[PDB]
RNA sequence: AGGGGGAACGCGGGGAAUUGAAACAUCUUAGUACCCGCAGGAAAAGAAAGCAAAAGCGAUGCCGUUAGUAGGGGCGACCGAA
RNA sequence: GAGUACCGUCGGUCGGAUAUCCGGCGGGAAGCUGGGAGGCAUCGGCUCCCAACCCUAAAUACGUCCCGAGACCGAUAGCGAA
RNA sequence: CUUGGAUCACGGGGCAGGGAGUUCACCCGAGCGGCGAGGUUAAGGGGGUCAACCCCGAAGCCGCAGGGAAACCGACAGGUCC
RNA sequence: GGGUGAAAGGCCAAUCGAGGCCGGCGAUAGCUGGUUCCCGCCGAAUUAUCCCCCAGGAUAGCCCGGCCGGAGGUAGGCAGUGGGGUAGAGCACUGAUUGGGGGUUUAGGGGGCGAAAGCCUCCGGCUCCCUGUCAAACUCCGAACCCACUGCCGCCGUAGAUGGCCGGAGUAGGGGGGCGGUGUAAGCCGUCACCCGAGAGGGGAACAACCCAGACCGGGGUUAAGGCCCCAAAGUGCCGGCUAAGU
RNA sequence: CCGGUAUGUGAAGCCCGGGUACAACCGGGUGAAGCACCGGUAAACGGCGGGGGUAACUAUAACCCUCUUAAGGUAGCGAAAUU
RNA sequence: CCGUACGGCUAACCCGCGGAAGCGGGGACAGCGGUAGGUGGGCAGUUUGGCUGGGGCGGCACACCCUCGAAAAGGUAUCGAGGGUGCCCUAAGGUCGGCUCAGGCGGGUCAGGAAUCCGCCGUAGAGUGCAAGGGCAAAAGCCGGCCUGACUGGACCCGUAACAGAGGCGGGUCCAGCCGCGAAAGCGUGGCCUAGCGAACCCCUGUGCCUCCCCGGUGGGGGCCAGGGAUGACAGAAAAGCUACCCUGGGGAUAACAGAGUCGUCUCGGGCGAGAGCCCAUAUCGACCCCGAGGCUUGCUACCUCGCUGUCGGCUCUUCCCAUCCUG
């Protein structure tokens, strides 16, 4: 499925319709700085019996993007409804 | 589960102690510190058979 | 000089599982039951290298509230002060 | 008032959460022109204090004993045992 | 118990005595009673004819203003009609 | 959770696929058994969604008690405004299905005069007309019936309905009878909501639900379902006809 | 199971760099045992392949085409305490 | 500077012989303490789902869409019948304009000819991103042109789940903002309608604000809003087996067996008459179709019985039926 590179779209900052290029976005790992990862290191600790679950490889064939739409004109991005699932994704100009 | 033969033995029970107050005592030579420079003689004066050893023994 | 004895109350260590979570492993049961050591008519604590916050208090221990609160926690079941 | 205060790491424990206390291992001070605390770390202010040595009554807990009392039982009851 | 028991479904020789919705903490409601924009004391203290009786004691708790994660902001003690 | 075992899971004080005693311990169970006086007033349910749920539970539906509020409501009928594709019926769509009488001949292997797919025909395809058959997943048609609403008739209601708030439950194995789908059938699965369950009494020989009929107490009468030769209260009843097989 | 080479990978720690008035943190390198790679071992666990055609007549096929694996059941015994 | 590898030494430590002094051997290794990784049923704790004409294997119609079943409003189940989805599209989305399809016939080049050319007829037989059903003709289909409403902030309704309660999911009617097509009226919050996916906790990204224990800075942490990452057992545990050495609590809600029901199957019959029998339907044999009896053969069902007795066969002993082998 091919998807434009540039949008004509409302920008809530300038408020008003502006150009708007797309990006999917990129990933990162966990934080170790994080509250919930100082947590699950705590209870890692010792002698225990391993304290969470953990599936092993769960995962769906098909996922929603995450695409981001950043103006041209004032440089922020915003999002723009919600995701659609497809497998193959393709920016053409 | 249970216990093997070779894990009972370690216990030192009975069924599995050798029985060494029926032999005679254990062979050594002459210690050093008596034996230093002197070069001692001696005579056999018996045979024996030794229950515990595979050789016998003489006094 | 010591050794042994003493219901409950006292000080210091070692430390489960049943059970609940409608299964179960973190958790809970629980610093519990039970084990070891040490004292007395009471024991332990005790005279701020503290509490507080634009004001100040003034050693320790006990009672009533603070409060099922702050907070902990498969943020679940539950636990829980000053 | 030194293997002490303090740092890092491991185990236990706590409501103590990047901010509870205990212990082990590796490092490790200043010391009166000095030192510590103020709920992540650090810098600067202000406030409060002087650890690493010792003793200490009263207010509190208990009742193998004694004393008194009772909308308690009244011999299959009441302590197991009148 | 069961859709269904005189059942070849279960329990059922006779008599006398014994024998099963209790207590506490928290929450939701009610029937009555006291005070009333306020209501109520706890621990404790004082007196007495000494576990009954009388007086003191509002620390605190609920309510009198809410909305909001938080910083923060902050209302009709009566204008019209059926 | 140790011993001992020429190995059988054999033996360790009548106890062993982990002894015995006391303790934790009044362990826990969605499973089994039990739960103590009288009379009156009301009176159910076994069906939907969710749960490692299916012998259990929660949210609703069906019962009870109390309060608020203040005039309409509704289980039946009549006439109307609208809705609907079942029974039946039929072939106008979709798809199935007999035979004849003709026209184009061929989409196509068979041969024939086939000098060769030939001018031309034979078994066959296309379009008609007459004859005969069908439909749980077809409709040119189309009921009885059911549903909502309006107005009236009837019933309930100021001795307070419909309705709303608060509180206390039980119920999550249903069955007979009638209807439908499935199945050789018995049965299984649903549906209606009259009965049994939770319902005495009178009848069918006895019978959970077939017929009559819904029950405070003491008396007197008339009828119902059914019955009147004897058992057994009441007819060896009346008129017309049939049966000779104890039918 | 044993042995051998390291070429990879490989945790803490150490080192380099950034980041932080110090840390927490982020990215690289080194990094043993082990895993991987090369080999030895069956009186170690265990395994030991069908459709096909053919002779002097009806037969069966020494044997020949054959179709795949680490290898393709040898001597013996055989309706067996195994059919 | 610090290292690694190796070589040696002895004085720590270890071993032995000895009352001990020492002696001899090893040697900064080992051992001891602390930490980090691997291997590890040697030893522990647990899990090992459900529906189900018993259970097991089988099968996932375990979440969804359409037609039938389904009884002309609504609602309605079975391991009931027939089929599909767990996507794809920057166009197959929005809008404006213009046009009309399948097939048949008659005309021409062509082997079946796929198709290009001309005319007429022609209610949709076509086509529609995708199943089935519905809808649609100066269009909702074909051919083109310009676009990105497949957006931001909010409200009230319906369905899943009738009546009659619901988190999450889906759909509808609108108010404002900024925009598109269009002369304009108007339409546009994805796909003509109905399938195409998912809690808490935690994490990642975007965005601008609130906040971190006496006050003020810096690094870092917490909070509010929006998007995303998954649980198909699809209102969501992280998870393999044996018991014939077996134990406890229960159950005829549930199998084996006797009974009860039923009779497809079975056994025993019958009607008609294809005919066979030198010829002749029925001395004898009787096809194919159609009608029955019995419950002593096996199955089907699950009403009775889960500590009634659970046993097959044989020996012993009594009695009954006829559907008669012998005897009249
Ligand atoms: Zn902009």
């Amino acid at each position: 499925m091919k998807y434009p590179k540039q949008i004509r779209t409302y920008c809530p900052f300038c408020k008003r319709h502006t150009i708007h290029k797309v990006e999917k976005v990129k990933k990162r790992p966990r934080s170790e700085l994080s509250a919930g990862q100082r947590r699950f290191r705590r209870k890692l600790k010792g002698y225990t019996g391993f304290p969470r679950p953990n599936p092993a490889g769960r995962e769906k064939p098909v996922k929603k993007l995450d695409l981001r739409f950043r103006c041209t004109v004032c440089g922020k991005a915003h999002t723009r409804g919600q995701g659609f699932r497809v497998k193959k994704f393709e920016l053409v100009e | 589960g249970k216990s093997l033969i070779q894990q009972r033995r370690g216990k030192g029970t009975t069924t599995f102690r050798a029985p060494s107050h029926r032999y005679r005592g254990a062979v050594r030579y002459v210690p050093l510190n008596l034996v230093q420079e002197r070069t001692l003689r001696g005579v056999v004066e018996e045979i024996l058979h030794d229950p515990g050893r595979t050789a016998p023994v003489a006094r």
